[PDB]
């Protein structure tokens, strides 16, 4: 429902083992939102290329062969 | 050193060439006794000069 | 004066001895127009004595082949490689300028 | 191929000599090529490897005519015939 | 060597977590420390 | 002016690397009484070092 | 109505719009122009001198600068007496040059090389058997470049 | 779409980077011009927090950062987190989080390694109340609210550390190892120590809280002598 | 210690300038002064290829000399030399003609060789007091001298 | 081989494919099967995954 | 008065009248990182922040794609007691962990050292070979290739296998990306610069030297290969 | 004339109007660029100077020392004698507690010095040496100290004069280290009694550092036109020749540098007498000629 | 790993006891001792000491298939130049035995005088029972102009 940064969150009630748990799970859980953020990244530095320089560069060969 | 490359100074002098390099009697004796020789001493530098002569 | 496969270890010698951009521009001085004036001279300049040419170049050509062969494979030198590359191609385009002038 | 065409077959056979012991001549070097690890061949500038962008544009623009040549050799094969045109040989 | 990323989020992994347990009690000045995941 | 945000449009600072001869005489421009002096001088200086070549390129030319 | 005139100070652009792209004419070839004076000599040269030459000249001495300036940014260990007589050695060579340029268009003028503002009675005109560039040129810019009768 | 959205960004960055670099060479050829030697000047570039591309440290108002310290990639710090001086939290590979009132010492080195096996974040996280002395080095590492980590002390990856526990210093965590919570362990393998008492949680807490403290101090000290930036 | 890029330049500006020249050339085709040297197409053409590649080598020499400086003025001025004179081989009209123009050619080629660089300040500091010879020069100057030599005199 | 068993259907396997030893980094154990057929990591349709952390953290600082 | 001054005067790379350091094409030195001396950097070394490089008593050589990590200082000694040379020498894929202190040694190629060693000098560190975080290698030891030491003083674990060297061989070989990651965010030109405020000595300089040379000569045709060059 | 004048003309006007135009257009294409990038991006900064930093009216005095790295901190309550050295990294927190530097005393990079009590001073002798990476909280160190590589110094410590620490050694909380003893390990303990030889190679290797750091504080100390300068000088000698080299030290020793001067060669190579051998060349015990020796050949 | 003889707990030996001397007459009569261990070549011993009167002009030779290799392969091209010859004692010559006959040819090309006891360093190969080994170096020659720089 609403974000809940667990990691700054109040665990002093939890045990230790509980506390330990539910941290690693947070930061299992934004890791793989970092990742995915930073693989559309990726993914994005790929596309552009592609649509920007793909004509320029049939258009080079056909001139070239043709 | 200043203005001598990779020559260094050690503590009780400056060292006439690079760290690693080896130490020539030659030059030594040139800056220890310059001018000055007792005697023609015979080195193996001196003999394989007469040699090759 | 070119240094071609029959006298070539003194091109061998001057290219050890030169620089880089010495040999950069010695090549292009000579290919451009040492070679070039010579292949001229059988293809255009003197071109009616080539009844008398033909067999000297083949000859030439032959001669240094053979000569070559082996010694281009006896170098341990970067000058050396390029010095024989550039005798190489001077060899095959001296077999050219044969063909041409058949 | 203008060897052919004048009738040189022997011409042919001796080029053909010469033209693969050079190319074992040339080729052998690669062998050489192979190093264990990264050379380290710049020169330092400002305590830095110092590399020309004007040279290797130019090497650049030589690598590409040296892979794309057949494609524009047509040209250039006209250029030198209208040049050589001009000798009444 | 893989670089791939061993936590996916497509699914949980399934995993059983009582076969190995972590001694947190009762050590010796010469036992070694624990192991913090214990999940097979 | 002065500054923006973060950079001083107005950033100077002199380069203290000059030729030695500027400021010079015979920099000054060509015709001037400045150059003429020192062209003089230069002229003088140079033919008591040449006095054979000063003739044979002046005089014959 | 393709070159400018040759009494113009941009009477010297003529020497870039040439008919074909040859060196020289060949022994026998009637020049594009009549001829004005085939026996020329250095003074007759030097006296036919036009407005065409000075714009030659002038065009030298405006481009001399960026030259004479694109040389000297190679120099090193200089005092700033050195590099202005450079600058101005640089300069000189490059107006002499324009002189040059001026003295061989006022020796193609003469011999009817190029637009002397006279032309033939009787046109010699060729048959275009082989045509690569007139619809280039006619959609393209260099039209301007070639002189077609 | 997300993906759209992803390159219209990397597009106007490319654009502003050459932007740019097209302001500065004319800068600097306006400096050959006019004889300007300012450009020329060699000044540190080191940058206090340094951004990956879409990777950018946030950190409360409240914290105070080092100006000799470097936040680099995903950092993230709490409320009133305290990084000492030299200290370098890189997090480029992955990120690194911290808590509301940890205090970080001088000299200390926070990097995570590229990949860990499955179940095992590859992610420094740290409690709200750890203290961590000067020249630690942290690898990927989770540690819990409360934790003390004495000076000179190596922490690898995959180690995890429950509330409480003491590591004394000069000390070296083997990887993939749980420190249980209220426990003092010391050597450079880990050995088991003793239980924490109560006086000693006092101890430590005390001196988090006058860490925390000083912290504070040297904030209020560097701003008024200019050597802290007014974020 | 001069850096001899602005003589690269000045080579590259006058070169230019003769390509200009040939480009806006116009004329007959024959021999001029005496028949000595010969004034058509193939031979303007083959002067005109002769400067372009003299031209683009000496703006990549430009280059490398930016980048490092191991060479003298004096080289630069003998390479000068050679690209001026070379490329009138070409127009050479009689085999008189042509000899001199090579021999003039050779001169600068050798002048060449000769302002070629010897010492170097490399990073070997063992041979500060020992002799070490080197033949490279005097075998170059040797056997240039000698094959110039004989082709001249055939 | 009565023990080889790099699945864990008969010996069980840890998440964690190997226990690290003192003095050795934590690396994963090399796999059977060293395929580098593989995709960019794939994530569920419609995943959410904004910097959640980030925004906070600025809507705090204002 | 003499250390009272706003604007920091460090640079990351420095000699002393002879010792030019050289650093080949992608390598990336931290701005924090010192590097003083004749020290040599080959080719896609990384140096991070707040590192020390000290060549000034003797030469260094740091050999190609390795790590030297952070907080770490490398020194050389003025001799060594068996006569040898006593700069120090790094090979190729070497790893040095965080905290570490390197003295006049010989690290041959692929060596990893853990985080906060220290290795003495004399040490001989021999290919493939292994070091615990906390461990220190004693003045004139010898480690021999592919074997793991750890402790104080260092001593023998086990031999290292071909698995663990391709590991050790592929993180070296992987951190040269994120080094590049680093090295993108900075642009070849500084502009620090252009903050600080024109004052007395730079509008009016109180001595003049003569032209002799641009240190950057020809930096329109050099290409930028690395963005932290002066 | 007119071709001096129109060169002269166009550098005036290039110097006075293109160059101000181009830096203010190149000024505010950074500023547009920069903002641009943003907030996915970096600029540069003028990194602050963290050496002497007050705090509540603790004023390091650090102005009589020798070396002090530039990108070292030192902040509070720091007091140095006349020769002391601080190296790169090195980081004084003076407010935790006092901080006592002897004369001539050297600490290298990477050093902490931070007392773990809330007051309690930590108090250095002189020529005292420090290696890099050290670590001392709060100890007594007598003067002639030594402590090596990676060494951590806990509280309470007292070491006396002369007694070496090993490198690597982890000092014992409230430990005392007697006078010429080694103490090393971790924790350390006595090793052995330091020997002459030993006494006299440390004596040497911190004289060599109390040295170094003179030719350091020169470096580090410069101006940037300085620094410019030397950029240019490394620059031209990098293309420099042997005859440039020779005429350069020629010109440092006085010879004629001018054709007209060449005339009075003799007054400054050959006329000059040659400084009389100094009277204690004439002690010498032995003037036999100098070979190597050839012990362990 | 291997060659060695350590067990869980044992201290590294000393680099001291390792070290194999190697005793030289220098180009100029005079007497140097160094160090160097096995697996390396003498070549790079030499110039790991920096000993003087060795140009090593094709610095030890190729990569692969060289000639350290124990067994030495038939497709080696040996040696690349002659400009590492050394004179061994004959103790330590005999030891050695035959040359290989890329060496020997090479040895004999050489242009300065050749002794029946030289060798390459870079084809020698280090071993223990090279321990006090004598040599020496007499002055090398310098093959191409890239020598001087
Ligand atoms: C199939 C086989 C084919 C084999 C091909 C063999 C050759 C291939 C490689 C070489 C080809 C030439 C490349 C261009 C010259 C090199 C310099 C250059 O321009 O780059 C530097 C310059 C780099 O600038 P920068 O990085 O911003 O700053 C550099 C310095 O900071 C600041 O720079 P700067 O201030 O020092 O100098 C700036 C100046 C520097 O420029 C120069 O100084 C040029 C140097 C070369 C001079 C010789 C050129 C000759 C051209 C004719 C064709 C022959 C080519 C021979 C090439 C090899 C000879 C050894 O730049 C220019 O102005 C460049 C202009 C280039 C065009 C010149 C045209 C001349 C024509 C003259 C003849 C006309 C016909 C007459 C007919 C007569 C009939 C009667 O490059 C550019 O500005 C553009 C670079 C990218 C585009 C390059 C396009 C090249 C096109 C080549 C076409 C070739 C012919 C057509 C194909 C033929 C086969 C089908
Ligand atoms: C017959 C036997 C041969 C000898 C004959 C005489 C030759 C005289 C030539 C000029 C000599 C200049 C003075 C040299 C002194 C040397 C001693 C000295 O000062 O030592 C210290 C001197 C250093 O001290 P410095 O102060 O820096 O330099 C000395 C002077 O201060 C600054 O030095 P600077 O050189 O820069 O200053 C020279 C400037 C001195 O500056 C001044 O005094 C003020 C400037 C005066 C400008 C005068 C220009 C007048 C132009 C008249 C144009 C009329 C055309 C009319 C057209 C028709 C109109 C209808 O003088 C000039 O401007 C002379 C130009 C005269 C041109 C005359 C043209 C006559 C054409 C005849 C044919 C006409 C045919 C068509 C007729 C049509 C009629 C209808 O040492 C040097 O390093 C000097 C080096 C000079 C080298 C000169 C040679 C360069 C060329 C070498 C070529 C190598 C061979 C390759 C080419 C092959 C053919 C040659
Ligand atoms: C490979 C090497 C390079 C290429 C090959 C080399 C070629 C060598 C052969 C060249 C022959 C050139 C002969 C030209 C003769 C005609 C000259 C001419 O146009 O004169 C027209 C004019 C005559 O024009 P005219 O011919 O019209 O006049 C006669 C007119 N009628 C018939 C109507 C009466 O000549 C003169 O009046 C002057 C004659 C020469 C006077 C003496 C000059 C000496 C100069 C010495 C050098 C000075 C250097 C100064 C340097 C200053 C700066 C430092
Ligand atoms: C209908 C009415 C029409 C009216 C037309 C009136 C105008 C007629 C003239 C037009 C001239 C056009 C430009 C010509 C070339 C200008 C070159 C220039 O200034 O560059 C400086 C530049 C100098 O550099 P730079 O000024 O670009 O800056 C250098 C900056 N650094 C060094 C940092 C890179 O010149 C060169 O670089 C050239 C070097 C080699 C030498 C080449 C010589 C070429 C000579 C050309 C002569 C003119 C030919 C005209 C042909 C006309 C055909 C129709
Ligand atoms: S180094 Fe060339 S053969 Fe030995």
């Amino acid at each position: 429902h609403q974000f809940e940064n667990v990691l700054l969150s109040n665990r002093k009630n939890l045990t230790p083992q509980e506390s330990v748990q539910k941290v690693i799970n947070y930061a299992l859980l934004q890791d793989a939102k970092q990742r995915s953020r930073t693989l559309r990244h990726i993914k994005a530095s790929w596309v552009i290329p592609a649509l920007l320089f793909t004509y320029p560069a049939w258009y080079l060969a056909k001139g070239a062969v043709n | 050193v200043k203005g001598k490359g990779s020559i260094r100074k050690g503590i009780h002098g400056e060292g006439f060439g690079a760290p690693s390099h080896a130490h020539d009697a030659l030059i030594h004796q040139i800056k220890q006794s310059k001018d000055t020789m007792d005697y023609q001493n015979i080195t193996n530098e001196v003999a394989q000069n007469f040699a090759n002569h | 004066k070119l240094g071609i496969a029959p006298i070539q270890l003194y091109k061998i010698e001057i290219y050890k001895g030169l620089p880089f951009l010495s040999i950069f521009f010695y090549t292009t001085f000579y290919f451009l127009i040492f070679f070039l004036f010579f292949s001229l001279l059988f293809i255009y300049y003197l071109s009616a004595l080539n009844n008398f040419f033909w067999i000297i170049l083949l000859i030439i050509s032959i001669i240094g082949i053979f000569y070559i062969i082996s010694i281009i494979f006896d170098i341990n030198l970067f000058k050396a490689f390029l010095a024989y590359s550039t005798i190489i191609n001077s060899i095959s385009f001296i077999l050219l300028i044969i063909a041409i002038i058949f | 191929l203008y060897s052919s065409f004048k009738s040189q077959y022997l011409l042919i056979l001796f080029m053909t000599i010469l033209n693969i012991f050079g190319m074992y001549f040339y080729i052998q070097n690669l062998r050489f090529v192979v190093k264990k690890n990264k050379s380290s061949i710049l020169n330092y500038k400002n305590y830095y490897v110092n590399i020309n962008y004007s040279i290797t544009l130019n090497i650049i623009l030589l690598n590409f005519f040296n892979f794309f040549g057949i494609l524009f050799l047509s040209d250039l094969i006209i250029i030198l015939n209208y040049i050589s045109s001009y000798i009444y040989i | 060597r893989q670089n791939f990323a061993k936590n996916i989020t497509t699914t949980d992994i399934p995993k059983d977590s009582h076969h190995f347990a972590a001694k947190r009690s009762g050590f010796t000045q010469t036992e070694q420390a624990p192991f913090a995941y214990n999940d097979v | 002016d002065f500054f923006v945000d973060k950079y001083n449009f107005s950033r100077r600072v002199v380069d203290h690397r000059q030729p030695y001869d500027l400021n010079f005489s015979i920099n000054n421009p060509v015709g001037s009484r400045v150059w003429f002096k020192a062209w003089k001088q230069k002229a003088i200086g140079n033919f008591l070092n040449l006095v054979g070549v000063h003739y044979a390129f002046y005089g014959a030319g | 109505s393709q070159t400018f005139a040759h009494d113009s100070f941009l009477g010297g652009l003529n020497l870039f719009k040439r008919r074909d792209p040859r060196f020289v004419l060949d022994q026998g070839e009637r020049p594009p122009y009549p001829i004005i004076n085939s026996n020329s000599s250095f003074v007759d040269v030097l006296s036919n001198f036009n407005k065409a030459d000075f714009g030659l000249v002038l065009f030298s001495a405006a481009i001399g600068f960026p030259l004479s300036r694109w040389v000297l940014k190679g120099l090193t260990f200089s005092s700033l007496n050195y590099r202005r007589g450079l600058f101005s050695s640089v300069y000189g060579g490059v107006i002499l040059w324009g002189l040059v340029l001026g003295f061989n268009n006022s020796y193609y003028r003469l011999n009817g090389f190029v637009d002397n503002g006279l032309v033939w009675k009787r046109k010699e005109r060729k048959l275009n058997k082989y045509d690569f560039t007139s619809e280039f040129e006619d959609n393209s810019f260099f039209k301007k470049l070639r002189i077609r009768d | 779409m997300k993906l759209f959205q992803a390159m219209w960004t990397r597009t106007i960055y490319s654009i502003g980077r050459m932007v740019r670099e097209t302001g500065l060479a004319l800068d600097r050829y306006g400096c050959k011009l006019e004889q300007d030697i300012s450009c020329y000047e060699p000044l540190s570039r080191h940058r206090n927090i340094l951004p990956i591309y879409d990777l950018v440290p946030t950190f409360y108002h409240s914290t105070f950062i080092a100006p000799n310290s470097s936040l680099i990639g995903a950092v993230y710090l709490g409320q009133n987190t305290v990084v000492g001086y030299g200290s370098t939290l890189r997090g480029d590979n992955h990120a690194i989080r911290v808590g509301h009132n940890t205090v970080i010492g001088d000299k200390v080195a926070i990097s995570n390694v590229a990949t860990l096996a499955a179940g095992i974040p590859v992610s420094t996280n740290i409690g709200n109340h750890v203290n961590i002395g000067a020249g630690c080095v942290l690898q990927s590492c989770v540690v819990d609210d409360n934790v003390t980590v004495g000076h000179n002390t190596v922490i690898l990856e995959g180690s995890v550390l429950e509330r409480g526990s003491v590591i004394a210093p000069n000390s070296l965590v083997p990887a993939g190892r749980l420190i249980p919570s209220g426990q003092l362990w010391a050597g450079s393998p880990v050995r088991y120590v003793r239980d924490l008492k109560e006086e000693e949680i006092k101890l430590n807490l005390e001196q988090t809280e006058q860490n925390l403290s000083i912290g504070k101090t040297h904030k209020s000290s560097l701003i008024q002598q200019e050597a802290y930036d007014r974020l | 210690k001069q850096n001899p890029s602005f003589i690269i330049r000045l080579n590259l500006l006058l070169n230019s300038l003769m390509v200009l020249y040939l480009i806006t050339f116009n004329g007959y085709s024959s021999t001029f002064w005496w028949s000595h040297f010969k004034l058509n197409n193939y031979s303007l053409y083959m002067y005109l290829l002769v400067i372009i590649f003299n031209n683009y080598f000496l703006y990549i020499t430009e280059k490398h000399i930016k980048i490092l400086n191991n060479y003298s003025i004096d080289y630069f001025f003998s390479i000068i030399n050679i690209t001026l004179f070379i490329p009138m081989i070409f127009l050479s009209n009689t085999l008189f003609t042509f000899f001199f123009l090579i021999e003039l050619v050779s001169c600068a080629i050798f002048y060449k060789f000769i302002v070629s660089k010897i010492s170097f300040k490399n990073s070997n500091y063992k041979d500060n007091y020992f002799s070490i010879f080197s033949k490279n020069y005097l075998n170059v100057l040797f056997y240039q001298y000698w094959s110039s030599f004989f082709s001249s005199v055939m | 081989l009565l023990k080889f068993d790099p699945f864990g259907f008969y010996s069980p396997k840890l998440l964690s494919e190997n226990r690290p030893e003192e003095a050795m980094p934590f690396y994963e154990d090399y796999p059977q099967n060293d395929s580098h057929w593989n995709l960019w990591e794939q994530f569920p349709e419609d995943f959410e995954d904004s910097n959640a952390e980030r925004e906070a953290i600025l809507k705090s600082n204002k | 008065t003499k250390y009272g001054e706003n604007i920091s005067k460090h640079r990351s790379l420095m000699s002393l009248y002879d010792l030019h350091p050289q650093i080949g094409y992608q390598s990336y030195i931290a701005p924090n990182s010192t590097v003083i001396g004749e020290v040599t950097i080959g080719n896609e070394t990384t140096v991070w922040y707040n590192s020390v490089i000290r060549g000034d008593v003797n030469a260094v050589q740091i050999g190609n794609n390795v790590s030297i990590g952070e907080n770490v200082v490398i020194h050389t000694a003025g001799s060594l007691p068996t006569g040898q040379p006593a700069s120090v020498d790094i090979g190729h894929y070497v790893i040095i962990g965080s905290k570490s202190t390197i003295y006049s040694c010989t690290i041959q190629d692929e060596v990893v050292i853990g985080q906060g060693c220290v290795i003495l000098e004399g040490a001989r560190i021999e290919k493939g070979a292994m070091i615990a975080a906390n461990s220190v290698v004693p003045p004139g030891r010898l480690i021999p290739a592919g074997t793991l030491w750890a402790g104080n003083p260092c001593t023998f674990v086990r031999n290292l296998t071909k698995s663990e060297l391709a590991t050790n061989i592929d993180h070296a070989k992987k951190q040269l990306h994120l080094a590049q990651q680093h090295r993108y965010e900075y642009l070849p030109y500084n502009s620090a610069y252009l903050q600080k405020s024109n004052s007395e000595e730079d509008l009016n300089p109180t001595k003049y030297d003569d032209v002799t040379i641009n240190y950057n000569f020809g930096d329109e045709e050099r290409a930028q290969e690395n963005p932290l060059k002066y | 004339m007119l071709r001096l004048r129109l060169f002269d003309a166009y550098e005036k006007i290039s110097m006075t109007f293109l160059g101000p135009l181009y830096r203010r257009i190149g000024k505010s294409l950074a500023q547009t660029g920069l903002n641009i990038q943003q907030p996915y991006t970096s600029d540069d900064r003028l990194v602050p100077s963290l050496r002497n930093i007050r705090v509540t009216n603790k004023i390091p005095s650090i102005n009589d020392s020798e070396f002090i790295a530039p990108n070292s901190v030192v902040i509070g309550d720091v007091i140095t004698k006349e020769g002391s050295s601080i190296w790169y990294g090195a980081t004084l927190r003076g407010e935790l507690g006092p901080i006592e530097i002897g004369k001539q005393t050297v600490i290298q990079d990477l050093v902490n010095i931070q007392s773990g009590k809330q007051n309690q001073k930590t108090q250095i002798g002189d020529n005292v040496f420090i290696g890099p990476n050290s670590y001392i909280q709060s100890s007594k160190i007598n003067d002639n100290s030594f402590v090596g590589m990676g060494s951590t110094v806990s509280t309470g410590c007292n070491l006396a004069s002369n007694a070496v620490v090993a490198a690597g050694s982890v000092v014992p909380e409230n430990t005392q280290v007697p006078s010429n003893q080694i103490w090393a390990g971790s924790p350390a303990q006595y090793l052995r009694d330091i020997t002459p030889e030993e006494r006299q190679v440390l004596q040497e290797h911190h004289q060599e550092c109390v040295q170094l750091a003179r030719i350091h504080a020169e470096e580090t100390e410069k101006s940037f036109r300085e620094v410019l300068n030397d950029f240019d000088r490394i620059t031209a000698e990098a293309e420099y020749d042997h005859e440039s080299l020779a005429l350069q030290k020629m010109r440092d020793l006085g010879f004629p540098m001018e054709g007209e001067e060449e005339e009075y060669i003799e007054q400054r190579v050959f006329m000059r007498e040659q400084l009389p051998p100094l009277e204690s060349e004439f002690w010498k015990k032995n003037y036999d000629p100098y070979e190597q020796d050839l012990f362990h050949f | 790993a291997g060659n060695h003889h350590h067990h869980a707990g044992d201290q590294a030996d000393r680099v001291a006891d390792k070290i194999i001397w190697i005793n030289i007459q220098n180009r100029i009569g005079q007497f140097e001792r160094i160090s160097a261990f096995e697996g390396e070549s003498l070549l790079e011993a030499l110039q790991r000491n920096k000993v003087a009167g060795i140009v090593a002009t094709c610095e030890g030779g190729e990569d692969i298939n060289t000639m350290l290799e124990k067994p030495i392969d038939p497709v080696t091209y040996g040696p690349f130049c002659s400009s590492c010859q050394v004179v061994v004692s004959n103790p330590w010559r005999n030891k050695m035995g035959n040359l290989h006959y890329l060496e020997e040819r090479n040895l004999v090309r050489s242009s300065y005088p050749t002794t029946e006891n030289s060798r390459l360093a870079c084809c020698i190969l280090v071993e223990k029972w090279m321990n006090e080994m004598i040599i020496s170096i007499p002055q090398n020659p310098n093959s191409v102009y890239e020598d001087n720089m």
